[PDB]
């Protein structure tokens, strides 16, 4: 610098600097985890002052045996569109 | 969606003054909309009118239920797994320690088993760096 333009350049000197790596971590399987059944349920409802509506579907397993209950119940402003219809069914498993 | 149920629910409400809509007439049964149905509320003159929906679906599973998971061993610092014992290939191989060259770095030995399944719970990387003049030289320090 100066040879060409008679001034020397100023001079920089940049320190340490501490650059992070972050904690990584991979996680691998191990085993498989497969639940076991035991509810399910499903819930539909409709409302409305001309007609109110309600399905409910429950679907358990307890011990052998798969208990299946339906719910169907509606109610409307004419003496004839109110009805319930339930089911229940067992079902037991012994050795097939 | 966790380890215990599954949830998935949905609601809707509607509302609207559905009022100068409920006050008609069925000239056919020549008698009125709330007439023939035989209910007043909301429907004689037509109040603030409602509409609900709902959907709900639950699902119960066990965080364990069915767990096939295979066998290890934490004695002090290593987990050691029973493998399958074929007795077709060496007993057990030992790498020393190997050094590197131009660097710094330090490889503890290994034990590596053919019948079971060894792993060291923790691993040492000791500090290296370059040789640079008058550069800027990036050290690693040890990482565990």
């Amino acid at each position: 610098a100066n040879k060409i333009a008679d001034f020397e350049l100023p001079t920089i000197i940049v320190p340490e600097q501490t650059i992070e790596i972050p904690s990584i971590k991979f996680s691998v399987p191990a085993g498989i985890v497969i639940p076991s059944f035991q509810a399910l349920t499903a819930r539909f409802e409709v409302d409305s002052p001309v007609y109110n509506a309600t399905w409910s579907a429950s679907l358990k397993n307890k011990a052998d045996y798969v208990e299946t209950v339906l719910d169907s119940t509606c109610s409307s402003t004419v003496q004839f569109l109110e009805y319930e219809l339930n089911v229940l069914g067992t079902h037991k498993i012994e050795d097939g | 969606n966790d380890q215990e149920k599954a949830h998935l629910d949905i609601a809707g409400s509607l509302e609207g003054h559905l009022r100068f809509l409920k006050n008609i007439i069925l000239p056919v049964y020549d008698k009125s909309l709330w007439d023939f149905l035989k209910l007043d509320v909301t429907t004689s003159i037509g109040r603030r009118q409602h509409l609900r929906v709902s959907t709900a679906f639950v699902y119960t599973k066990n965080p364990n239920g069915y767990s096939f998971s295979i066998p290890v061993k934490v004695l002090a610092d290593k987990f050691i797994i029973p493998g399958l014992k074929l007795n077709d290939l060496n007993s057990v191989l030992v790498m020393p320690t190997f050094h590197v060259p131009f660097t710094d770095l330090q490889v503890p030995s290994c034990k590596l088993d053919f019948r079971e399944i060894q792993i060291y719970k923790k691993l040492r990387t000791s500090s290296f760096a370059l040789n640079l003049p008058t550069l800027p030289e990036v050290k690693f320090p040890e990482v565990d």
